[PDB]
């Protein structure tokens, strides 16, 4: 009821059958995660270690657990097409600086568009918010003011210089209030302050992906 | 200039409209309820699916997906006839020959590869990776084995000639992205749905667009030729699909109802033309009377979104993809 | 905005046909066809490759 | 792509030789890979190996005496003979075949090494006159009808040119292999077939075997030699 | 009981939510339906005639009862030792996961039940007084109870208190803190249920007190059988909707 050259055919198939099954097996250890920042972040330098126009692809290492990161280059302000293809990934990382006040409006509607996005609704993001010590330098001369471009400073409480302290939890506080008026809990934001120049990224990239992956498993196995 | 010819265009468009289309089929038998189910569900593709396309032999088909590979299936029998690796494992779009010699996929590397499906040496291999487009590649179709148009999200579409690798034209029209593409039956002329939210047919030889339709609030995500070839159907992110005619300029039929909120993410007609098969983000199909814009069935088998649909070339299936990465068809 | 008025002319002069003239040859063309089509009228089972 | 095909020599009856062939220039895992010519009779298929070696099929008179094994890391396919017989003297061809939707078994065939020691095909013709320019047909028998349900028709045209390997014309009844010209086609109903060379030139001249592959054992009819 | 045995694990079954986590819930909702429908009703008749059976059917309700007792207990073992792994080392765990070891999970907890449970029928149903009735039908092998039963919920025991204590220790933030307290609720009614029949069964080997003690102490072991349905899923929002639908 089958001839020959279809056996032979079948077996094709299940010997590419197992081949895919092999690569989906190695494709499993990997853990994919994806960049994001406008421009001024610094996003390329926040992986100090391990460093294609469509897309640009970094892999680093920490404790024996391999990271993919994700860079989509050429494209234009509206991410809405290829952003649906990185639904998948175990999390976003969202570069800003916070020593520029003039980009921080934008950054934070930036990162509202990141988390309100409906592909990335079960995503979280991982926050760094970078060049602190550019915003410490900014705030210990005191030529600039938070309080001008954002009336909230002006009148704040304080949770190192205690104006630098201050100054670095707002600029916070205002993007976990945009991650937290969602409250679902399904996705959470992990904020993070990076140096120029800092030894530990992965470290905490790595942190808080074993957090999300027990989150993940917690809902999985009903016990949370 | 440009408001006063604008408004010189809506008169002519408008002085057309002496009926509607509804008017015209409202003395027609319906086709009435269509049930198909998936006589074959194909399986071995460990990722979303994004794109297929169906062989001009009716028996084989291309899909493409995240974990990075080009599947070819024998779908009579459900055996996978080739694996192709890929090096980007973004890809959206794929396309198979006509002569079935080749395939074509794209994605965010924003290079078209094709591949040479029959060779000595018995393996799939590249015959060609064209680069030339500023943006990801959202569709790829052959027009022989020597050309390929694609469209991009750089805003524009174009010619290529394989063998010499370069853009032999390139259609520059649009203001946003562009999702989709759709080649005549007699094949001298396209068209391309864009986030723009307008419709242009282009003439391939020329380089020029013909006319521009334009009645979707939204992005049009697909977009297919009616079998005549003097109409088309978009789909789009408005969750409505509208039918286009080339000749009379402007939309003949619009479909929609009030529970579909989605968005369509693929369209296709029927051989005949009756039947206007969409997918949408609901994980559901449903298939349209394009005549009266009455839905007459629904192919809901996938767990996850349909990324593609497509319709056998003699008629006798409906092929569908999801990202669950089950590929079923539908007769 | 010089390239748009060309595109806007050329686009502002094209023959243009009657929407009911349009509708019946779309009408004439899926009647003509309703036959041969499968998926419309569902094809016989020792037809059927699938 | 090349098939090269060693060992040989004489071995007195009883004795055991291995034969391998080499293969070059193709995914040698991706074939599965076989056919042996008696000194001056027709070609008689000896064994087969799948594609990863999972399906092994020999015939009734080497089963239990030949092993057939691949070596694919090293492209390499060997025939492991013991206790030969005065019957075992022939050429021994290996041959490359592909199977999926489309695909053309059998179309490259080894040199072949000499080694010195049931659907039933028949060809009515043993010779056939042909003038230059002069259309030829040639006409093959089944026992059994070779069409099958899926709707092919399994049966192979091949070519042996004087001094040289077997070379495919036609696969399934009405395909042309690649490489060969449009002059030959192939006409059969199911149990009678036949293959038309029109406009006949020289180099077209050799002994035509007619194999089927519906089912195994695979079998070749003695064929039919044309002379200028 | 019965009746809430059977409509909680009927009512677990169909709602199967295609996890590989999942799927092991439905093989311990199988292990108990099959125990409150096979087992368990047996047992009603015999309440009702007063421990007289009505002949050759006692060894082989006795070897179900073992078997499905068994495979329930080690299967809530097997979840608590793979709860301790994805909280442990979630990294670790989540890339040695394809689907399989559920698979060969559901091997384990059903070669170790059906291999205690097998001395039953194969020495015991030939001798009708070793594994047999005093009158009554009871497991009257002494040295088979006291290591058959060692195996089946002593090392159960033992491993289950390691790795609640170990787990509850690596979990310490408010969703590990509902899970902390999920696990001492599952911990509890799993100790509470089963532990009161397994000492009563061992201290035997007055007669009528302990004759009543173990009369009553089984039918707790049985109920724990209708909550498991309940305690291991309805804490998921998504299976209280399943359950009203
Ligand atoms: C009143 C008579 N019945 C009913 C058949 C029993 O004694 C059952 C005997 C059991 C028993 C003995 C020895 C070892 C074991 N492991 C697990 C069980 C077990 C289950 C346990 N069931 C609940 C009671």
């Amino acid at each position: 009821t089958v001839s020959a050259e279809d056996k032979a055919a079948a077996e094709r198939s299940k010997m590419i059958d197992k081949n895919l099954r092999e690569d989906g097996e190695k494709a499993r250890r990997t853990l994919r995660l994806l960049l994001l920042g406008a421009d001024n972040s610094g996003k390329s330098t926040i992986v100090k270690q391990m460093r294609t126009s469509g897309i640009f692809e970094t892999k680093f290492q920490v404790d024996k657990v391999n990271f993919h990161m994700f860079d989509v280059g050429g494209q234009r302000d509206e991410r809405r097409k290829w952003i649906q293809c990185f639904n998948d990934v175990t999390a976003i990382i969202f570069v800003v600086d916070s020593s520029d006040y003039n980009r921080l409006q934008e950054a934070l509607n930036d990162f509202k568009s990141i988390w309100n996005n409906r592909w990335l609704r079960t995503i979280s993001v991982i926050l760094f918010l970078n060049k602190q010590d550019l915003l410490a330098e900014k705030v210990l001369a005191g030529k600039s003011k938070i309080e001008d471009y954002f009336p909230e400073f002006a009148r704040y409480t304080t949770p190192e210089d205690p104006r630098v302290t201050r100054a670095k939890y707002f600029i916070r506080k205002e993007f976990v209030d945009i991650s937290t008026a969602s409250g679902d809990g399904r996705h959470i934001c992990y904020p993070h302050f990076t140096c120029a120049v800092d030894t530990e990224n992965a470290r905490r990239i790595f942190n808080d992906c074993k957090d999300i992956i027990l989150q993940m498993n917690l809902r999985e196995y009903n016990l949370v | 200039e440009a408001e006063q010819l604008k408004n010189q265009i809506r008169d002519a468009r408008k002085a057309c409209a002496d009926a509607t289309l509804s008017q015209i089929t409202n003395n027609i038998d319906p086709v009435g309820r269509i049930q198909m189910r998936t006589r074959r569900t194909l399986r071995g593709h460990l990722a979303k699916i994004y794109a297929m396309h169906w062989g001009t032999d009716s028996r084989l088909l291309v899909s493409a997906s995240q974990d990075g590979k080009l599947i070819i299936w024998d779908s009579y029998t459900t055996n996978k006839v080739h694996a192709i690796p890929l090096r980007s494992s973004w890809v959206m779009t794929c396309a198979y020959a006509p002569s079935g010699n080749y395939v074509a996929c794209g994605g965010l590397d924003n290079i078209c590869s094709i591949y040479n499906l029959k060779t000595r040496e018995g393996n799939v291999r590249v015959s060609r990776e064209l680069a030339g487009h500023t943006g990801y590649l959202s569709c790829c179709r052959f027009l022989d084995d020597n050309q390929i148009v694609t469209s991009s999200g750089d805003t524009t579409c174009a010619l290529w000639d394989i063998e010499t690798g370069q853009q032999t034209t390139t259609f520059t029209g649009h203001t946003g992205d562009v999702m989709s593409l759709s080649l005549a039956p007699d094949t001298r002329l396209f068209v391309s749905g864009a986030c723009d939210a307008s419709a242009k047919l282009w003439d391939v030889r020329e380089g020029m667009c013909r006319q521009t339709f334009t009645g979707h609030e939204s992005d049009i995500n697909a977009i297919c030729f009616f079998p005549n070839g003097n109409a088309f159907a978009t789909g789009s992110d408005d969750a409505t699909c509208r039918l286009f005619d080339l000749r009379a300029d402007q939309e003949l039929m619009t479909y929609s109802h009030d529970n579909i909120i989605c968005g369509i993410t693929s369209v296709s007609f029927s051989k005949s033309g009756r039947l206007l098969l969409a997918g949408y983000d609901d994980f559901n199909c449903n298939v349209w009377d394009a005549l009266k814009a009455d839905r007459a069935g629904v192919l809901a088998g996938h767990d996850n979104r349909v990324s593609c649909l497509g319709v056998t070339d003699d008629g006798m299936a409906v092929a569908t993809g999801s990202w669950d990465s089950f590929l079923k068809i539908w007769n | 905005a010089r390239k748009l008025v060309e595109q806007l002319k050329m686009e502002a002069n094209i023959d243009r046909i009657k929407v009911s003239k349009a509708a019946a040859d779309l009408m004439a063309y899926c009647e003509a066809h309703a036959k041969e089509d499968p998926l419309l009228t569902p094809v016989p089972a020792s037809e059927n490759p699938f | 792509v090349q098939l090269v095909e060693s060992g040989g020599g004489l071995v007195q009856p009883g004795g055991s030789r291995k034969l391998s062939c080499s293969a070059s220039g193709f995914a040698f895992s991706s074939f599965g890979m076989h056919v042996r010519q008696a000194p001056e009779k027709g070609l008689e298929w000896v064994a087969y190996i799948s594609s990863g070696s999972g399906t092994i099929y020999y015939a009734d008179t080497v089963k239990g005496r030949f092993t057939i094994s691949r070596d694919d890391p090293k492209n390499t396919l060997f025939l492991q003979m013991t206790s030969l017989r005065s019957e075992d003297t022939a050429m021994y061809y290996c041959v490359r075949s592909i199977y999926y939707y489309g695909s053309s078994p059998f179309d490259f065939w080894g040199q072949g090494t000499t080694l010195t020691v049931d659907i039933v095909m028949t060809q009515a013709t043993s010779s056939v006159p042909v003038t230059p320019g002069e259309s030829v047909s040639i006409s093959c028998r089944s026992s059994k009808s070779l069409l099958h349900s899926n709707g092919n028709t399994y049966l192979y045209w091949f070519l042996q040119r004087p001094g040289q390997s077997p070379q495919l014309l036609i696969y399934r009844m009405s395909n042309l292999a690649s490489g060969v010209p449009d002059r030959f086609s192939g006409s059969g109903s199911g149990t009678a077939f036949t293959l038309t060379i029109s406009r006949l030139e020289a180099e077209d001249v050799g002994v035509y075997y007619c194999m089927q592959h519906l089912e195994y054992p695979l079998t070749f009819g003695a064929g039919t030699k044309l002379e200028l | 009981v019965i009746i809430l045995t059977i409509a909680g694990n009927i009512l677990v079954i169909m709602a199967v939510l295609q996890n590989a986590t999942n799927y092991f819930l439905m093989s311990l909702a199988i292990a108990d339906m099959l125990l409150g429908f096979l087992v368990m009703p047996v047992s009603m008749l015999t309440i009702l005639y007063g421990y007289r059976w009505p002949s050759k059917l006692c060894a082989v309700w006795i070897y179900l009862d073992v078997l499905f007792s068994t495979a329930s207990i080690m299967h809530l073992c097997a979840i608590s030792l793979d709860r301790y792994v994805a909280i442990q080392n979630p990294i670790h765990h989540s890339r040695f996961n394809s689907r399989t070891k559920a698979f060969l999970k559901i091997i384990a907890v059903w070669t170790i039940s059906v291999g205690i449970s097998m001395p039953i029928p194969v020495f015991g149903l030939q001798d009708d007084s070793k594994v047999f009735k005093e009158g009554s039908c009871l497991l009257a092998d002494d040295n088979f109870v006291l290591i058959g039963s060692f195996v089946s919920f002593f090392i159960p025991l033992t491993i289950m208190v390691i790795t609640y204590f170990l787990t509850i220790k690596s979990l310490q933030i408010s969703n590990e803190q509902k899970a902390c307290k999920v696990l001492g609720i599952v911990f509890f009614l799993f100790v509470v249920m089963w532990c009161p029949f397994f000492i009563t069964n061992i201290m035997a080997v007055n007669e009528d007190v302990i004759g009543a003690l173990l009369n009553v102490f089984v039918w707790i072991g049985y109920l724990s059988s209708a909550v498991n349905p309940l305690v291991y899923t309805l804490f998921n929002k998504t299976y209280r909707s399943a359950f009203s639908r």
